[PDB]
RNA sequence: GGUGAAAUUCUUGGAUUUAUUGAAGACUAACUACUGCGAAAGCAUUUGCCAAGGACGUUUUCAUUAAUCAAGAACGAAAGUUAGGGGAUCGAAGAUGAUCAGAUACCGUCGUAGUCUUAACCAUAAACUAUGCCGACUAGGGAUCGGGUGGUGUUUUUUUAAUGACCCACUCGGCACCUUACGAGAAAUCAAAGUCUUUGGGUUCUGGGGGGAGUAUGGUCGCAAGGCUGAAACUUAAAGGAAUUG
C-alpha cells in the first residue's frame, strides 16, 4: 500500500524544515542514493561512496562523478567540447 | 461581418505559420498574411550610369543589381501606399497590377 | 575530509631511479580508476591530461591550473570549478584565462593545467537543513562555526556591541584604511543592498 | 473510415463476379490445399499463403478454388494458430512502440499512437471473445504480451 | 556636427604616408596575373618590423582580374600573404566566395535550392570545407510552372555530389583543387552524375573555405612562386 | 471599460476577499 | 542490416553465446565468426582477436554493449561475445 | 598602370561614411564622413553632406597616389534595414566624377541566416 | 550614435569605421507558394538511428469486429511556477532622455525576471473555419499535391534499352480556388451554411432578453497564479445581428 502522498524518502524528516526545503532534499536524495548504469560492465551496479565518487559494485571500478548524480550536465557539455577541439587538432 | 473568405491572410490546411517582422516598424505578422515585395534595383540608380560607366577602368563592366525582400505588416502598407483600400468587389481581384 | 571534492591518487615512474611515485591529483569529472594519465607538453587533448597552457587550443575547459609555471596547481581547484582559455599571445608567451569568479588573469603559456571540471559539482545546491550538518561540516575544517552576530555582543567585545536595542548605530560599510579591531562590518564596500541590475563583469 | 483518424481511403480488392472460376486453371482441389498445409507447416499465416498461391501460381482466390477459405482449411488440418492473425499483429506492433518508449519517454507521438493501438486491440479482443474464439477471461497485458509474440 | 563633441579626450600633427611604404602583391603560379596590386605598411624600425604586420593580410580580388576573362566576374579569391621576400609580399590561397549578386540572381521562386557542405582534407594536409548549390530547371515541353524536386530527388542529389566533392578534393593537392576549380569541371562532373536524378541549372561550386592549414612550408611556397 | 481589464480587476477583488475571508477564519 | 541478418542466424543457424563458450569454439575450429560487444574489456578483446588470429576467424565488433548485444541476439540477458559456428540461409559470412 | 584602393561606402540612415583603404582592407586613406561636413544630425545623412565627404576622401587619395577604387556598398544590415541610405549613391557618383577610377562594384550588406531578435518588440514602433 | 527634431550614452587613454582571428548562446533567411505533414497545440540546415502514419495498388486475410459517446483518460501555443544549467539577442518591472497642461504612456538609450534547456507543475487563447463527428445524394470549371493505369508521345543515357524528368488522357485520395444559384439564408454570404411547415439517416455537446456574473457559496484539482463545476436576491426595455441613406 501507498504509505504516503508525496513526501517519499524525506518522511524521514517529520514536520520539520519546512516543505520546500524538504522538497529540494528530496529531489537530490533521490539522485544520491539511486543505482547507475556501469559503463565498463554494462550493469545496474554503481552507487555513491561519498560525494563525488561512484562505485560498481560488480566491476570493482570507481569514477569521479558529481556530488548528487554520476555525471553533471556541465560535465557532459565540457566532455562534448573536449572532443570538438581534439578532433579539430587533427581535422 | 467577415470581411474576406481567406481571413487577410492566406493560411488554409496548417493552423499555425512562423511569423517575420515588418521591415518599418519591427511588427510580427504571421509569413503568410504579410505583405512581400521583391525590390530589384539597379546599383547605380539610373543617373549616375554614364558617370560610372566612363569611370570605369573595364569595358563591357556588367554592373550588378541588388536583390531585397521586403515584408510589411498592413499598417506600414497602407500608410506607405504598397497597398490601398480597395472598394468591396474590387477587393477580391488577386492579380498584380 | 574538509574538501568537497574527492582526490585522485596517480601512479608514475620515476625517469631517474627504479622507483614509483604516486602524486595526490584533485579528481576530475569522468576520470575513473585503471585509466592512464598523460602529462606533459606532447599529452593530447583528453580529461585528465596535464597539458601546459600554451599548447591547448581556444576555449579549452581545464582545471588545477599553476599561476606560475612550477608552482603545481593554485586555480580552479573547488568542486565543479574550471578556468576557461581565452586566448594566446605567442610572442612574449602568456594566455588569457577566465577565472571561477569570472575574472580574466593573463598568466604564463608555460604553465599547466588539468583538462576539464572538478569532479563532485553540485554539492552546495543541497540544503543543509540543520545545524547538526553545519556542525559536522565545521568539524573537519575549522572552529569557525556558530557565529555570534557582533549586535548581540556588548560594547566591550565589539563596534555593533551594546544599545537598549540591538542596532549597529554607525555605517556598517568600513573603509580599506581602518585599522584591525575596527574592520567588522562590510569592508571597502563599493555598494550594499540587493542587487538588481547586470553587475558588468 | 478509418476509426482511428481523419483518414477517408477507399483501396481494395475487387473480387469477381464469377464464384465459379476461371477455366485456364487445372491444378486440383487437393493440390492446392495440400499447398495451403506446407506453407503453413512452413509457418505462414493465411494472408501470406494467399499471397504466395496468387502470385507463384496461379489461384485467384481458395474459397473459389478449393471449397471454403484458408483458416478454415488450416484448422480442419490442425495448424490453426493460439490468437487470431490481425490480434497477433497488432500485439506485436503495440509492443515494439512500448519498447520504443521506454527507449525515448519523452515522443509524446508515440505515447498517443500506443494509446490507439492498444484501443484497438481490446476492440478485437472483446470481438474474439463474444464469439468465443479467445476464451473468456483472455486479457492483453503488456509484460505477458511481449512474450505472447514469441 | 562639427560642433558637438563636448570633450575631445579625457585628458584634456605629422602625416604618416611619409612614414608608410609600398609592397607589390603576387598571386600564386595557379593564377594567370600574378600582379594583383600594392599595400601600405610603415616603414621598419627597431620597435615593429614591417613583415610582421605584412604576413597577416588578406586580399580579396576577383577571379576575371586574375585569369582576364569576364567569365569569371562574379568568383572571389583570397589571397593570404605568407612570406616577404625584396619588396613584393607572397602570397597563397586562402578561400573562394560567390559574389552577392550572382548568389541573389541565381535564387528564384518556383524552383527548388539543392546545398550541399563537406569538410575534407587534401593531400597535403589542408583542411577545407567545400560549399555547392544547385537549382530545379523545367524541361523543354513543360507546361506546369514550378518544377520542385521530392525530397528524395533532393537527398540523393546531395549524396551523389557530396561524394563527388570528396573524391575531387581528396587526393588532391590545394594547388591541384585551385586548378580544378578554375576550368569547373566539377560543376559538369555534378551535372553528367545528377542528370538522371532531376534536370537541374545553375550547378556551382558556391564556397571554399580553409579549416585548418597544415606547417608552414617555404619550399611549397617558393615552388608556388616562380 | 475594456473586458480584459475588468476580467483583472475582478481577479484582484476576488483575491482580495479571499484573504479578508482567510483573516476570519 | 546486422541486426537483421543476426535475427535470421538464430532462427534457423548454429551459434553460441558467451566467452567461455565462444573459446572452446575456437579452439575447436568450429567457430565462423565472433561478434564482439562494444563495452567488452580490452584485455579480453584482444585475447579473442589473438584466438581469432590464431583460428584464421573472422571478428565483427557490435556497436553497442552487451545489453544491446543480448537484445540482437534475442535473449533477456546481455551477451558479451557471439560465436556463429553455423549461418544457415543467412548472408552473413557472404557479407562484411 | 592604375593603383587600387577599396572604397568602402557604408550608408546608413543617420550617417554615411566614406573611407578608402589599401587591397587588403587593413591600412586606412581618408575616413570622411556625412557628419563631418554638415552642422545638423538631420543633414548627417543628406546625399549633399555625402557627396562632400566623397570629394574630400578622393582628394585625400588622389594626393596620396591611389587613382582607381574597388567599391564596397553597404547598408546597416544584420536585424536592421539592408536598405541603403539615401547618401550611398551620391558618394558614388561624387567618387566617380572626382577623377579617380571605379572598378568591381559589389554589396556587401550583412545578410542573416536566421538572425537573432529584432528590436522593437512584437507590436513594433508605434507610430 | 539615435530622432519628426533632439537629448540621455560613447569618444586623443582613439569612439564610430576597416582588417585578422577567437568565443558564446539563440535562430534556421533567401528557396517559401491560396504547397506538404500532424488529433489538435504545432512542424523548415545536414546525416545517422529508433519506432509510427495516411493515401494509393491488391482476383491477400478475418468477418460485422462498427458510428457517436455520460464516467474516466492522453496530448495541449504563449505567459506563469519550483530547482539545476545556460544566460548572445530582445526585453514585463525598473532606471533614464524627451514630448506634454500632466505623461512613472506612446518615441530614445539602458536593463532585472523572462526569452533557451533539463526534471516537475499549470490546462488556458479570437486554442478560429468563431462552422461537432459518421453516412448518402445534389451544378458546371480549370489548376495543384501523393499514388496508380494507358499512350509506337518528348528529352536524356549506350543515337537506340529499363529508369528518371516532362507531355497528354483517365482514376483514387488531399489542401484549395473560379463561376452560377436549382437550393438556402435576416442579410453578409454558402457546394454547404443545400436535399428543412412537401418539417424524421445515426449520434454527442451547448443556448433560451440584457445585467448582477463566471460573482457568492459548497465541492474538487493546483505550491501558487488560478482551473473545472456554479447560483440567487436585486436591477432593467431594450442590449444585439445584417444591411440602407446620410
Ligand atoms: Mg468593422
Ligand atoms: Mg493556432
Ligand atoms: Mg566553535
Ligand atoms: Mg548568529
Ligand atoms: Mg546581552
Ligand atoms: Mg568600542
Ligand atoms: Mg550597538
Ligand atoms: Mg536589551
Ligand atoms: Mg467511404
Ligand atoms: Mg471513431
Ligand atoms: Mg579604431
Ligand atoms: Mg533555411
Ligand atoms: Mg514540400
Ligand atoms: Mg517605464
Ligand atoms: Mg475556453
Ligand atoms: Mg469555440
Ligand atoms: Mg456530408
Ligand atoms: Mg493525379
Ligand atoms: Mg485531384
Ligand atoms: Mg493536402
Ligand atoms: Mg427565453
Ligand atoms: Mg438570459
Ligand atoms: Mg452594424
Ligand atoms: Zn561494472
Amino acid at each position: 500500500a501507498k504509505r504516503t502522498k508525496k513526501v517519499g524518502i524525506t518522511g524521514k524528516y517529520g514536520v520539520r524544515y519546512g516543505s520546500s526545503l524538504r522538497r529540494q532534499v528530496k529531489k537530490l536524495e533521490i539522485q544520491q542514493h539511486a543505482r547507475y548504469d556501469c559503463s565498463f560492465c554494462g550493469k545496474k551496479t554503481v552507487k555513491r561512496g561519498a560525494a563525488g565518487i561512484w562505485t560498481c559494485s560488480c566491476c570493482k571500478k570507481t569514477v569521479a562523478g558529481g556530488a548528487y548524480t554520476v555525471s553533471t550536465a556541465a560535465a557532459a557539455t565540457v566532455r562534448s567540447t573536449i572532443r570538438r577541439l581534439r578532433e579539430m587538432v587533427e581535422a | 461581418p467577415k470581411k474576406r473568405a481567406s481571413n487577410g491572410r492566406n493560411k488554409k490546411g496548417r493552423g499555425h505559420v512562423k511569423p517575420v517582422r515588418c521591415v518599418n516598424c519591427s511588427k510580427s505578422i504571421p509569413k503568410d498574411k504579410a505583405i512581400k515585395r521583391m525590390a530589384i534595383r539597379n546599383i547605380v540608380e539610373a543617373a549616375a550610369v554614364r558617370d560610372l560607366s566612363e569611370a570605369s577602368v573595364y569595358p563591357e563592366y556588367a554592373l550588378p543589381k541588388t536583390y531585397n525582400k521586403l515584408h510589411y505588416c498592413v499598417s506600414c502598407a497602407i500608410h506607405a501606399r504598397i497597398v490601398r483600400v480597395r472598394s468591396r468587389e474590387d477587393r477580391k481581384n488577386r492579380a498584380p497590377p | 575530509s574538509g574538501r568537497g571534492a574527492p582526490l585522485a591518487k596517480v601512479v608514475f615512474r620515476d625517469p631517474y631511479k627504479y622507483r614509483l611515485r604516486e602524486e595526490i591529483f584533485i579528481a576530475n569529472e569522468g576520470v575513473h580508476t585503471g585509466q592512464f594519465i598523460y602529462a606533459g607538453k606532447k599529452a593530447s587533448l583528453n580529461v585528465g591530461n596535464v597539458l601546459p597552457l600554451g599548447s591547448v587550443p581556444e576555449g579549452t575547459i581545464v582545471s588545477n591550473v599553476e599561476e606560475k609555471p612550477g608552482d603545481r596547481g593554485a586555480l580552479a581547484r573547488a568542486s565543479g570549478n574550471y578556468v576557461i582559455i581565452i586566448g594566446h599571445n605567442p610572442d612574449e608567451n602568456k594566455t588569457r584565462v577566465r577565472l571561477p569568479s569570472g575574472a580574466k588573469k593573463v598568466i604564463s603559456s608555460d604553465a599547466r593545467g588539468v583538462i576539464g571540471v572538478i569532479a563532485g559539482g553540485g554539492r552546495v545546491d543541497k540544503p543543509l537543513l540543520k545545524a547538526g550538518r553545519a556542525f559536522h561540516k565545521y568539524r573537519l575544517k575549522r572552529n569557525s562555526w556558530p557565529k555570534t552576530r557582533g549586535v548581540a555582543m556588548n560594547p566591550v567585545d565589539h563596534p555593533h556591541g551594546g544599545g537598549n536595542h540591538q542596532h549597529i548605530g554607525k555605517a556598517s560599510t568600513i573603509s580599506r584604511g581602518a585599522v584591525s579591531g575596527q574592520k567588522a562590518g562590510l569592508i571597502a564596500a563599493r555598494r550594499t543592498g540587493l542587487l538588481r541590475g547586470s553587475q558588468k563583469t | 473510415g478509418r476509426m482511428h483518424s481523419a483518414g477517408k481511403g477507399i483501396s481494395s480488392s475487387a473480387i469477381p463476379y464469377s464464384r465459379n472460376a476461371p477455366a485456364w486453371f487445372k491444378l486440383s482441389s487437393e493440390s492446392v490445399i495440400e499447398q495451403i498445409v506446407k506453407y503453413a507447416r512452413k509457418g505462414l499465416t493465411p494472408s501470406q499463403i494467399g499471397v504466395l498461391l496468387r502470385d507463384a501460381h496461379g489461384v485467384t482466390q481458395a474459397r473459389v478454388i478449393t471449397g471454403n477459405k484458408i483458416m478454415r482449411i488450416l484448422k480442419s488440418n490442425g495448424l490453426a494458430p493460439e490468437i487470431p492473425e490481425d490480434l497477433y499483429y497488432l500485439i506485436k506492433k503495440a509492443v515494439s512502440v512500448r519498447k520504443h518508449l521506454e527507449r525515448n519517454r519523452k515522443d509524446k507521438d508515440a505515447k498517443f499512437r500506443l494509446i490507439l493501438i492498444e484501443s484497438r486491440i481490446h476492440r478485437l479482443a472483446r470481438y474474439y471473445r463474444t464469439v468465443a474464439v479467445l476464451p473468456p477471461n483472455w486479457k492483453y497485458e503488456s509484460a505477458t504480451a511481449s512474450a505472447l509474440v514469441n | 556636427a562639427v560642433g558637438k563633441n563636448k570633450r575631445l579626450s579625457k585628458g584634456k600633427v605629422v602625416d604618416p604616408f611619409t612614414r608608410k611604404e609600398w609592397f607589390d602583391i603576387k598571386a600564386p603560379s595557379t593564377f594567370e596575373n600574378r600582379n594583383v596590386g600594392k599595400t601600405l605598411v610603415n616603414k621598419s624600425t627597431g620597435l615593429k618590423s614591417a613583415s610582421d604586420a605584412l604576413k597577416g593580410r588578406v586580399v580579396e580580388v576577383c577571379l576575371a582580374d586574375l585569369q582576364g576573362s569576364e567569365d569569371h566576374s562574379f568568383r572571389k579569391i583570397k589571397l593570404r600573404v605568407d612570406e616577404v621576400q625584396g619588396k613584393n609580399l607572397l602570397t597563397n590561397f586562402h578561400g573562394m566566395d560567390f559574389t552577392t549578386d550572382k548568389l541573389r540572381s541565381m535564387v528564384r521562386k518556383w524552383q527548388t535550392l539543392i546545398e550541399a557542405n563537406v569538410t575534407v582534407k587534401t593531400s597535403d594536409d589542408y583542411v577545407l570545407r567545400i560549399f555547392a548549390i544547385a537549382f530545379t530547371r523545367k524541361q523543354a515541353n513543360q507546361v506546369k510552372r514550378h518544377s520542385y524536386a521530392q525530397s528524395s530527388h533532393i537527398r540523393a542529389i546531395r549524396k551523389v555530389i557530396s561524394e563527388i566533392l570528396t573524391k575531387e578534393v581528396q587526393g588532391s593537392t590545394l594547388a591541384q583543387l585551385t586548378s580544378k576549380l578554375i576550368p569547373e569541371v566539377i560543376n559538369k562532373e555534378i551535372e553528367n552524375a545528377t542528370k538522371d536524378i532531376f534536370p537541374l541549372q545553375n550547378i556551382h561550386v558556391r564556397k571554399v573555405k580553409l579549416l585548418k592549414q597544415p606547417k608552414f612550408d617555404v619550399g611549397a611556397l617558393m615552388a608556388l612562386h616562380g | 471599460m475594456r473586458a480584459k481589464w475588468r476580467k483583472k480587476r475582478t481577479r484582484r477583488l476576488k483575491r482580495k476577499r479571499r484573504k479578508v475571508r482567510a483573516r476570519s477564519k | 542490416s546486422i541486426n537483421q541478418k543476426l535475427a535470421l542466424v538464430i532462427k534457423s543457424g548454429k551459434y553460441t553465446l558467451g566467452y567461455k563458450s565462444t573459446v572452446k569454439s575456437l579452439r575447436q575450429g568450429k567457430s565462423k565468426l565472433i561478434i564482439i560487444a562494444a563495452n567488452t574489456p580490452v584485455l579480453r578483446k584482444s585475447e579473442l582477436e589473438y584466438y581469432a588470429m590464431l583460428s584464421k576467424t573472422k571478428v565483427y565488433y557490435f556497436q553497442g554493449g552487451n545489453n544491446e548485444l543480448g537484445t540482437a541476439v534475442g535473449k533477456l540477458f546481455r551477451v558479451g561475445v557471439v560465436s556463429i559456428l553455423e549461418a544457415g540461409d543467412s548472408d552473413i559470412l557472404t557479407t562484411l | 598602370s592604375q593603383v587600387f584602393g577599396v572604397a568602402r561606402i557604408y550608408a546608413s540612415f543617420n550617417d554615411t561614411f566614406v573611407h578608402v583603404t589599401d587591397l587588403s582592407g587593413k591600412e586606412t586613406i581618408a575616413r570622411v564622413t556625412g557628419g563631418m561636413k554638415v552642422k545638423a544630425d538631420r543633414d548627417e545623412s543628406s546625399p549633399y553632406a555625402a557627396m562632400l565627404a566623397a570629394q574630400d576622401v578622393a582628394a585625400k587619395c588622389k594626393e596620396v597616389g591611389i587613382t582607381a577604387v574597388h567599391v564596397k556598398i553597404r547598408a546597416t544590415g544584420g536585424t536592421r534595414t539592408k536598405t541603403p541610405g539615401p547618401g550611398g549613391q551620391a558618394a558614388l557618383r561624387a567618387l566617380a566624377r572626382s577623377g579617380l577610377r571605379i572598378g568591381r562594384i559589389e554589396d556587401v550588406t550583412p545578410v542573416p541566416s536566421d538572425s537573432t531578435r529584432k528590436k522593437g518588440g512584437r507590436r513594433g514602433r508605434r507610430l
